[PDB]
C-alpha cells in the first residue's frame, strides 16, 4: 500500500 | 430537509514535485464528482494544484456559498495533523514543508460558516501524521455552533490513509468503499458509519487505517436533498466540436473530451480528404507555454499514450494545468498533404477561449 | 456483537474549591448510574474528586478493563480543551489551573487500548473552552487504530456544556436527551446522532450547545451486547443495637454513589419503664468532614441527598457520609441514647461505639 | 443556564  | 443549492469542490493531488508520488487521487477525485453530479451538487473537480491553485479554488467555492446551501470538499493527497488541525500539502510544497505552504482544512470551515451554509462536509483522503517540521501552535477563533459540520476522514489522528500501489485504475481504499454508499438516502452521518463498517472489514488496512466520522449535524440533512454561479456551471462545459477546412479541401474534426475541470483532451481526425491528396496528416502544436505540454507526449495515437485513462481513430493530446492559463486557449492545427503529382504544409490557429476551470477567471 | 464484560466509570464533580459550583452532575451520574446497571454494566458512580482521587478511581476503572471488555467513562463537571485535548477539571484544582492540575481524557484512552477493550466509549458532558492561563503545549503519542472508539462530547469544541440554573433535580442538558435513549438497542454512534437531533429541538441551546460524536468504531457495538467493581460495592448489613437499659436501635445503611452513603436509626424497641428515648449518631471520622448541623434528620431531603423519604424507610433520623473514598482507616462513629426512667427525674446518656469498616468505594 |  502507499500511504497519503 | 432542503438546501439552497449543493456545491463542492473536489481536489486531487499527486504529481508532487519534492514528495512520494501518488496515483489514486485522479481515479477517486474523477469518480466521486461523477456521484455528486448524480445528487444534484454543481462541482468543481481539479488535479495537481499548486498553494495558490488550491487557495483561488478554495475561494471561488467559497463565493457561490450562501444562506442555506450545502458546501461540501474533497480532497485526496499529502496531509498532516498538528493540534486537531488538518492541513493540505500542495503539489509545490517544498521538502520539507510547514504550515505556510499548506491549507489549514479549519481556516476553511470557519470561511464556510460565515457564508451561513446549511451544511458543511469535509472529506479528507490524506494523512494525519504530526508534520515535525511544524512548531506553530495557531490559535484559531472558535466556531460558532452552527450544528451542521460533518467529517469523514479517510483515516485517524496520528494514521495514514492508503491506496494501494500497482493497482491500475483502483480507487484508494476510503473512495473504494465510499463510492458504493455515497447514493443512499441516508441522512450523511449515518451513510459515514456504513463506510466505516465497510471499510472495518478490508484486511489490507487492519490496524492501519479506519475511517474517523465527527459530526455536530443536529439535523437529518443528507447529501440527496433537495434544492428549494453561470460561471460555476460554464466551468465544466467543453468547446463544442469543430470541422476545420483547409484550403486544399481538406476538412479535419477537432474534438474535446473532459477528465477534469482543469484537464481535457484534444483529438483530431480527417473526416473529409480530396482524391486530389493522396495523403494528409494534421498534429497540433504551438500551446500557450503556460500550459508546460511535451510534444513527446501530445499528437498520440491512444489517449492511455497521454496518460488519460478516463476517455473512451484519432490523435490525442491531454492539457493538464488548464488552470495555469491566463489568456486565451489558441493553438495551431498543421496539415502535411501531397497531391498526385508530387509535400505541403498549412496550418490554421484556433481560438477555443477560456475553457472549462478558465471560466472562473481565478487569476 | 459480544463483550466479554461491561464497565463503567461515572465521576460528577460539584463542590469546587476555587471555581463556580455545579449541581445537576449529582442528578446525572446517579440516573446515568442506573440506566447503565439496566444494561448489565458494573458501574462506580464517584462525587467531588480531587485530582489525585480522580487518578486513582481512573487506576481502579483500568484494573476492571481486560481484552473484549467494553469500557465507558462518563464526566460531568468542568473542563476546557486545548489544542485537540480535552481536560476534566478535579474540585480542587486552583484559580487559575493548568494541564498539570487536570486529566487529560487521550490519557486515559492510550492506557484503555492497552488493555485490549472491546469499546472505548466517551461521554463528556463539560465544556470545552479554552484554558488561555494553560500554555503547555504536550505531545502524546499517536494513539493505535483501535477502531473502536465512540466519543459523545455534550458540546462542541470551543462552546460551553450547560444545566439550567436554579432547576432542583432537573438533569443538566446531555443527560436530559442522553436518558430517554440509553436503552435502545442501536449500535451506540446511531443512539448518539439521535441524541444530538433530539438537542437540536431544544431551544434553550440552540447557538450555544449541539452534541459532537467522534467515532472510529467499525463494528455495530452497542451498549446493550451481550455478556458473554467487587469489592467497591460492599454496603454494611442492617444491624439491631441493643443498649444496657434494653432499648433497641436498628440502624440501616443505604448506597447513593459509591462514595455516598446514609445512615438511618429508629427505636425498635422500648422498655415500658422508659418514658421516652433518642438514639443518634456523633463522632465521625474528621476525615469525612461530617457538620452535626447536617445530620440526624428528619427526612433524607434535609441532608442534601438524592433519594427521597419514598427511596428509604421512613421515621428515622438520616445522615448522609458523602467523600467516604478519603476514609483512611475504618468508618467508626458513635451511635448516643438518652433516655429516663418513669418515676426517676433525671435524664440518662448512653453511647456505643460502632465500627463498620470501609464500605463501598472506601474498601479499596 | 450555567455552564460547565
Ligand atoms: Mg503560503
Ligand atoms: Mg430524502
Amino acid at each position: 500500500v502507499r500511504p497519503r | 430537509m432542503l438546501a439552497k443549492d449543493k456545491v463542492a469542490l473536489l481536489i486531487g493531488n499527486m504529481n508532487y514535485r519534492e514528495h512520494p508520488k501518488l496515483k489514486a487521487p485522479l481515479v477517486d477525485v474523477y469518480e466521486l464528482t461523477n456521484l455528486l453530479r448524480q445528487l444534484d451538487f454543481k462541482v468543481v473537480s481539479l488535479l495537481d494544484l499548486t498553494e495558490y491553485e488550491m487557495r483561488n479554488a478554495v475561494d471561488e467555492f467559497l463565493l457561490l456559498l450562501d444562506k442555506g446551501v450545502y458546501g461540501l470538499l474533497y480532497y485526496a493527497g499529502h496531509g498532516y495533523e498538528n493540534f486537531g488541525n488538518s492541513f493540505m500539502v500542495p503539489v509545490d510544497a517544498p521538502n520539507p514543508y510547514r504550515s505556510e505552504n499548506c491549507l489549514c482544512v479549519q481556516n476553511i470551515l470557519k470561511l464556510m460558516q460565515e457564508k451561513e451554509t446549511g451544511l458543511n462536509v469535509f472529506l479528507l483522503d490524506m494523512c494525519r501524521k504530526r508534520n515535525d517540521y511544524d512548531d506553530t501552535i495557531p490559535i484559531l477563533d472558535a466556531l460558532k455552533v452552527t450544528a451542521n459540520i460533518v467529517f469523514g476522514y479517510a483515516t485517524c489522528q496520528g494514521a495514514e490513509a492508503f491506496e494501494i500501489q500497482h493497482s491500475g485504475l483502483a480507487n484508494g481504499i476510503f473512495m473504494k468503499f465510499l463510492k458504493d454508499r455515497l447514493l443512499e438516502d441516508k441522512k450523511i452521518t449515518v451513510l459515514l458509519d456504513e463506510v466505516a463498517e465497510d471499510m472495518g472489514k478490508c484486511h489490507l488496512t487492519k490496524g492501519k487505517q479506519a475511517l474517523e466520522i465527527r459530526s455536530s449535524l443536529s439535523e437529518k440533512r443528507a447529501l440527496t436533498d433537495p434544492i428549494q454561479n453561470l460561471q460555476w456551471a460554464k466551468a465544466h462545459e467543453l468547446p463544442e466540436s469543430m470541422c476545420l477546412k483547409f484550403d486544399c479541401g481538406v476538412q479535419i474534426q477537432l474534438g474535446f473530451a473532459a477528465e477534469f475541470s482543469n484537464v481535457m483532451i484534444i483529438y483530431t481526425s480527417i473526416v473529409y480528404k480530396p482524391p486530389e491528396i493522396i495523403m494528409c496528416d494534421a498534429y497540433v502544436t504551438d500551446f500557450p507555454l503556460d500550459l508546460d505540454i511535451d510534444p513527446k507526449d501530445a499528437n498520440k495515437g491512444t489517449p492511455e499514450e497521454t496518460g488519460s485513462y478516463l476517455v473512451s481513430h484519432c490523435l490525442y493530446t491531454r492539457l493538464s494545468s488548464l488552470q495555469k492559463l491566463k489568456e486565451h486557449l489558441v493553438f495551431t492545427v498543421c496539415l502535411s498533404y501531397q497531391y498526385s503529382g508530387l509535400t505541403v504544409e498549412d496550418k490554421q490557429e484556433v481560438n477555443v477561449g477560456k475553457p472549462l476551470i478558465a471560466k472562473l477567471d481565478m487569476h
